[PDB]
């Protein structure tokens, strides 16, 4: 019932980057990972089904392509279990499709269990991630129990997501932001050129304020607001202008 | 201290059960009364454990293993029995998220104390080594256990647990820090 | 010229490749990179392990198959049309003459001169654990600088990771570190003319003139707001907060 | 018959540049290959071969592992015609080639044209032969050399590879005259007869 999904963010971003363009259609394809005892759903990898012009469909799943890749992947040394479904559901908290279920459902047959991974490629963009995994049926449960034996199981039914990577990529990933020396001080020494404007900026910062302050005597253009804000930005560059010497 | 075994008797293993886990239930359920006093039955059940230790990946068994793997260190707690550590250490290493979990506890329970750093290494190894959420998790708890009142001692593993990428080691680290420094406040801690 | 976008997806994956392949420094895990290369900034969309063999016992001896890329691109194209082959990657961290052979194989498969990619699978040194080379030719190959894009969908999952000035300086040593050594290297390596070419721009320092001092001129006004920066701080809150307190503390009716 | 991977080593070289019987040696190589490879894929379907450049100043694979025409496809285009020995390297590649041979239980095989004067060292040659036998490669060679290339590495080599014959090495050194390679080697257990070990 409380189940652990796991992603190598590669597969995540892969989905994403693939799902990011996925609109309109859900991006489809394998998901690579395993099951470690119960609860353990790992995804090392994933990949696109090549687009189905008909859209997302259970027929559109091609097991040649996987075999193709999986071979080349097995050739890569890349090998996993197909762990379920992942799609891009723009604007969708929703649920995917009874089809998409039936899609997974006829598929999760191929496993002990699988996933249908919701992604809203739209609302994933928040800077947090929108994402989900259905697999709708249970043993009993974490053992839920009744609706299967009493039949008629139709629900959202998420799984429970997680993922893991490493400090390894993390460092390199924090390495995003020769380089900086070429890239910084000294590349943005570009500062003195506009001093007249850097004056004038500040010089224009000037007038805005008595004006602003004046109102001190709700609704706004607040007497106190921009005043600081206005100048303060300049400062850092206004500051560092010195440094290179 | 008598009845409870007979209480468990109908649900004891060999009395069968409806559920193997019900059947597993007595195992853990047993020591509840007998904690520290059930070592015999425990070790006895540990034999049943040791019996199914190197084998028997039936979830039903694994529970019958786990539920026993539960109640073992339960009574074995605070008593240093390598077998308890050991027999679990396989049941541990047997990698049943069901079973191996309890091992990560009872082994801690056995050596609960200053324990031994080797198990720590093992646990901490098994931590990083063994691939599971729970099985990996409960390790640090066992680490938390057998680091008890050691205080300054476990600081390494503490630091190690602290330095862990994984929550789990960090996680138990506090508990480790607790059982080390529990009671008297170590401010720095 | 065409200096390129970098895809973290690639980077990560390529390392998992390295991981997956169990590659050691005896080897460099290699493979396709993907993007579209036309622009003066090439983009790297994706990249793919080319299952491979590398032997530097005999350098030119090493193994790779294209038929991956054959099968690959098809799907890739079918996956996305924008995937068109821009080049290829490898582990690295550093070059081997085996590369050039490897290099020109892709030239068959690439629009422009294809792209090498160095990775540091150990991610050791600096910004990038990475270089990307393109053959030029007397051979040439060359690294144009590159960087990451958004890839925000990535950056979003990336946002789940991490968690002003100084660093800018911090490379102050780096080149200057090896540099004179690099001289003394070549100096006592051979114990080229390029180095002397490097030389004359050294005088490009002690240069400073009264022209320098004009800085402070600028720096003068630069400080005007420093009051004003905090003058509004110097004004409002605790005035009103006291008021608000005077409100609040006098509130206290019943 | 054969379930094993093969490699075709082509020198397009001082011999292949030069017709040893129609239309060129290098060309005489060609249809003999398909002839061979046909019988190779007739040996069994799934029988795989490599194709490399032992020719020119650059060693490289021309056709990688496959199992049908894609080689005959791949071999279709030329080579450096006057080129020179990469053989050792080419072989050492062909070795590593077979180290990646696809869906193993395929034994390692190599088929080598000799269009080059054959410059290499005996130990290296035999280190190959060792490495082969180590790797357990089937090695048969196509050689029409000047004189021929023989009383030489090629002769030691097939021996040096070989504890068992076709699990390691057999030889044929191609003769001149109206000797059609595919017709010639039709005799040699480079093809037919017993085909693999």
């Amino acid at each position: 019932t409380k189940e652990t999904v796991y992603i190598s963010s590669i597969a995540l971003l892969k989905m994403l980057k693939h799902g990011r363009a996925g609109v309109p259609m859900e991006v489809m394809g394998l998901m690579l990972g395993e099951f470690v005892d119960d609860y353990t759903v790992n995804v090392v990898d994933v990949f696109a089904m090549p687009q189905s012009g008909t859209g997302v469909s259970v027929e559109a799943v091609d097991d040649v392509f996987q075999a193709k890749m999986m071979d080349m992947l097995k050739q890569t040394g890349r090998d996993q279990m197909v762990v379920g479904w992942y799609h891009s559901h723009p604007g969708f908290g929703c649920w995917l499709s009874s089809v998409d279920v039936n899609t997974q459902k006829s598929f999760e047959q191929l496993n002990s269990r699988a996933v249908a991974v919701v992604v809203d490629p739209i609302q994933s963009v928040k800077g947090k991630v929108v994402i989900d995994a259905f697999r709708l049926i249970d043993t009993g449960a974490l053992i839920n129990i009744q609706a299967l034996i009493h039949g008629l199981n139709r629900h959202y039914y998420s799984l429970n997501i997680d993922y893991h990577k490493t400090a390894k990529e993390t460092k390199m990933l924090m390495n995003l932001h020769y380089e900086e020396k070429e890239e910084s001080n000294l590349a943005a020494t570009k500062s003195m050129v506009k001093i007249a404007e850097q004056y004038s900026k500040r010089i224009e910062e000037e007038k805005e304020l008595t004006e602003e302050e004046l109102k001190t005597r709700v609704g706004r253009q607040d007497p106190k607001k921009h005043l600081s804000e206005t100048a303060d930005e300049t400062l850092e560059n206004n500051i560092v202008s010195v440094l290179t010497a | 201290l008598l009845e409870g075994k007979k209480v468990m008797a109908p649900y004891l293993p060999g009395s069968r059960a409806s559920s193997r886990f019900i059947k597993g239930g007595s195992l853990y359920g047993l020591g509840l009364i007998y904690a520290g006093f059930g070592r015999d039955t425990t070790d006895y059940l540990k034999n049943i454990i040791v019996e199914n230790s190197g084998t028997s990946g039936d979830e039903d068994v694994d529970v019958l293993l786990h539920g026993a793997s539960l109640g073992i260190g339960l009574a074995a707690m605070g008593s240093a029995n390598i077998e308890v550590y050991e027999a679990l250490k396989e049941v541990l290493y047997n990698d049943s998220a069901t079973s191996g979990e309890a091992a990560a506890l009872g082994m801690g329970l056995c050596m609960l104390g200053t324990g031994k750093p080797e198990a720590i290494h093992d646990m901490f190894t098994y931590s990083q080594e063994t691939q599971h959420g729970n099985i990996t998790r409960g390790l640090a708890v066992g680490l938390a256990l057998i680091n008890y009142g050691r205080q300054e001692l476990a600081d390494d593993l503490i630091t190690k647990m602290l330095a862990s990428d994984e929550s789990l080691l960090r996680y138990g680290g506090a508990f480790t820090i607790a059982l080390a420094y529990a009671g008297t406040g170590n401010n720095s801690a | 010229h065409e200096k390129v976008t970098i895809a973290p997806l690639v980077l990560l994956s390529a390392l998992d490749h390295y991981e997956r392949t169990q590659t050691k420094e005896n080897k460099r895990c290699v493979g396709v990179i993907l993007g579209d290369a036309n622009s003066s900034t090439i983009r790297v969309t994706n990249s793919f392990a080319l299952p491979f063999e590398e032997d530097e016992k005999n350098s030119d001896v090493w193994f790779l198959d294209h038929n991956y890329i054959e099968n690959m691109n098809e799907m890739c194209k079918k996956i996305n049309a924008k995937e068109k082959l821009i080049g290829w990657y490898h582990s690295g961290p550093k070059l081997r003459a085996s590369d050039l052979k490897i290099n020109e194989l892709f030239k068959k498969y690439t629009q422009n001169n294809p792209l090498l990619l160095i990775v540091d699978v150990k991610q050791q040194g600096v910004g990038l654990p990475t270089d990307a080379y393109v053959a030029i030719e007397e051979k040439t190959f060359l690294h144009l600088p590159c960087t990451i894009e958004a890839e925000e969908a990535e950056e979003i999952g990336v946002e789940h990771l991490l968690r002003i000035r100084l660093t800018n300086q911090l490379k102050s040593l780096k080149g200057l570190q090896s540099k004179l050594k690099d001289v003394v290297e070549y100096l006592d390596k051979v114990i080229h003319t390029i180095l002397g070419k490097l030389q004359d721009v050294f005088n490009l320092n002690n240069l400073q003139k009264a022209l320098t001092v004009k800085t402070n001129d600028e720096l003068m006004v630069i400080y005007i707001s420093n009051l004003v920066r905090s003058i509004i701080a110097f004004d409002d809150l605790i005035e009103n907060k006291i008021q608000n307190k005077k409100i609040q503390e006098q509130r206290v009716k019943d | 018959m054969v379930l094993e991977a093969t490699v075709l080593v082509i020198d397009n070289s001082e011999y292949s540049r030069n017709g040893d019987f129609p239309r060129t040696r290098f060309e005489a190589q060609i249809d003999s290959v398909e002839f061979i490879f046909q019988a190779k894929r007739n040996s069994n379907p799934e029988n795989t071969v490599g194709l490399i450049s032992g020719a020119g100043a650059n060693p490289r694979v021309l056709s990688t592992f496959t199992a049908e025409f894609g080689k005959i496809l791949a071999g279709l285009h030329d080579t450096q015609i006057e080129g020179k020995l990469h053989m050792a390297t080419a072989l050492q590649i062909a070795q590593l080639t077979l180290k990646h041979r696809q869906n193993k239980v395929q034994h390692q095989r190599i088929v080598a044209f000799v269009c080059s004067p054959i410059s290499d060292s005996r130990d290296e040659l035999i280190r190959l032969a060792k490495t082969l036998k180590k790797n357990n490669v089937a090695v048969d060679i196509i050689n029409f050399g000047e004189i021929e290339q023989n009383t030489e590495l090629l002769d030691e080599f097939i021996a040096a590879v070989n504890n068992p014959q076709e699990e390691t090495s057999h030889l044929l050194t191609v003769t001149p005259g109206p000797r059609l390679l595919y017709e010639n080697i039709a005799s040699s257990p480079i093809i037919l007869e017993e085909g693999s070990s």
